[PDB]
């Protein structure tokens, strides 16, 4: 048996919407350290890693390690039922094929219980090498979504060119060109507003905008995002989950 | 200005080619 | 002539939003006491009855009883041009197979007015007996609207259970199961928010979510809704209109 | 969440089976 | 060399939104006087004419008269890469196969420059009779757009009747008949709210609401709008881009 | 909540060609 109570249930919902687009079937690793997802996309292209560490929950109890097989669309559908302020609790049997979700209103007036089926699935893991990035860009999530969305219109791929005094995003297609130039500024007062480039070298990389656009669906988890880059090495797009954990996205660049 | 769904470029490599299964 | 002049135009709009996707053509029975509509829906499953008492208009003049066959879709279309604050007059001429609608703004410098073709229609009228019902739930309209909507992802019918504790909305499908527990809220004044169960006995009936979901289009007419039930007797889903009347839908349970 | 419009169940009985003209 | 810096960049997005739908493509003719554009819709019915005088730009340099062949969608697509808040510079060199736009924010932290590919157009001018008109109505832009919206529900065409006290929009078709009566207003406050008519002779004229609805896409360019008609003479719907120019659409009435 | 019913062109509609001449 397993039981996880989460006061900001919103967080589960946001996660799924981000996820469902990428892959329909994923295997959820429950261990006493927390909740963990790792899966390639249905195209076998990008790689998504979700960590919801146990101390982020008001109540986490896990006896045995479990692997629930979840179809993400169903879990999304069930999730939508949850109110925004609702508190979501996940509960599951051990060695048993079912998942239970409880949704408690803030008024404390009403309570909903859904029993979603699990499914048979085996998923290959990849071993993520932890390693060192020539450039690491920290910027607003919103702004990143917009930039991709807009270069989306220009061309297939975005070139991200990292340099000490800012980052540049660019594309080419039938309409024409576009270069968006974001200056490094450490100045600002709220620090989600910032652009920041912990650079050890300059880097210029070409990425598929089909996939960055899928990743920016995690945008409403975090007001900030981080792109870690290196030449011939999978980009890591990372959205911090409010001190509970991360959503991280992996994507190989050109050549 | 909404997302335009671009196709996957003929050059895209799979993340398979950069990490070890399993 | 029949001339009827309602300050709160929106009522009229709201009312036609409610029935338009339910009934293609309806007979509007005007008399001096007021306006009543009764019709089955297209598929002859549910039944709708409207009552706007004359008391409830700023002006109501009825020369004689009237039976106006109106293509609701087209009546809806005209009311849509109507502004929300708009003062709406419905005017009819004794000879006429013509319904005139007149919208005047609070602006007081624009005046719209339309005419629509009435048709000859056959009125068959089901008698609905006065009654006492085993349970009668008073909940807020929106909550109900949400409940039916969410469950409609779960399966094709809902189940409604009452005791004096509260009322449990349940469903199940290929996906899984849902139970939504509203516990009673009568003690608080809760004029809008409250849930009240005037149960005379317990009830446990099964309704087609498809039809409840048409009914919930009346939601904007009233902050609350009431469900009156008893076994093998059809459900009365009632939306008050403010001192003017009500919009009741009738819908049959399983077995 | 928006209404996923369901089919009319097969058990469904018309209102004209409880109400008389 | 052409270079124009427009503080209110929004003006340039708004114009495009208004036109993309009516005009696939068009020559933007530039002179020291300014930017002026004229063209017929893909179906050769109506005539749109745009005029941005140099006076109205915070920087303007034309050296040489150039006529730029532009795909209005493509240009719309690119302008949507610019913030409302953004300042917009247009650059273009002589005999360009390309026009370049630049977008600078409130902070100048983000700077965007795009290059839109031009095209060749075999389009020759149409001479615009200067006229005095039988009636000239001026009224909220929204109120116009609302009328042509509402009455599009009623029928293919609108009938504008002009009188000294007020002006009157009517339609009809399968649904029925409707009339919207706008009386002229004493005011003075507010000018935006105002209506005012200039009757030399009265008019009664009929036009397609297909096209009027297309024209009212210019609505966010000005809080008021300006109708100019005379019998058997092509209508002029006019939106004033403040302190610069205007966008005028010209439309053929019935017989 | 009213959208724009976008309408057909009357058969009677004459093009601006027939009211203005080429420059």
């Amino acid at each position: 048996m397993f039981e996880a109570r989460l006061v900001q249930g919103s967080i589960l919902k946001k996660v799924l919407e981000a996820l469902k687009d990428l892959i329909n079937e994923a295997c959820w690793d429950i261990s006493s350290s927390g909740v963990n997802l790792q899966s390639m996309d249905s195209s076998h292209v990008s790689l998504v890693q979700l960590t919801l560490r146990s101390e982020g929950f008001d109540t986490y109890r896990c006896d045995r390690n479990l692997a629930m097989g979840v179809n993400l669309t169903s879990m999304s559908k069930i999730l939508k039922c949850a109110g925004n302020e609702d508190i979501i609790t996940l509960r599951a049997e051990d060695n048993a094929d079912t998942l239970a979700l409880v949704f408690e209103a803030p008024n404390q007036e009403k309570v909903s219980d859904y029993e979603m089926k699990l499914m048979d699935l085996d998923v290959e893991q990849l071993g993520i090498p932890e390693q060192e990035y020539s450039c690491v860009v920290k910027m607003p999530s919103g702004e990143f979504a917009r930039i991709c969305r807009d270069l989306s219109h220009i061309g297939d791929a975005v070139v991200i060119s990292c340099a000490k005094d800012g980052v540049k995003f660019s594309a080419s297609g039938e309409l024409g060109n576009g270069n968006i130039k974001l200056s490094q500024t450490s100045n600002v007062d709220k620090e989600e507003e910032a652009v920041t480039i912990e650079m050890n070298e300059p880097v210029q990389l070409t990425f598929a905008l089909r996939y960055l656009n899928f990743f920016t669906k995690a945008t409403p988890l975090s007001s900030t995002v981080t792109l870690s880059m290196s030449a011939d090495v999978p980009l890591v797009v990372e959205y911090k989950i409010a001190d509970m954990g991360h959503l991280k996205y992996y994507l190989a660049p050109k050549i | 200005n909404p997302v335009c769904v671009r196709p996957t470029p003929k050059w895209q490599k799979g993340i398979g080619e950069f990490f070890r299964l399993s």
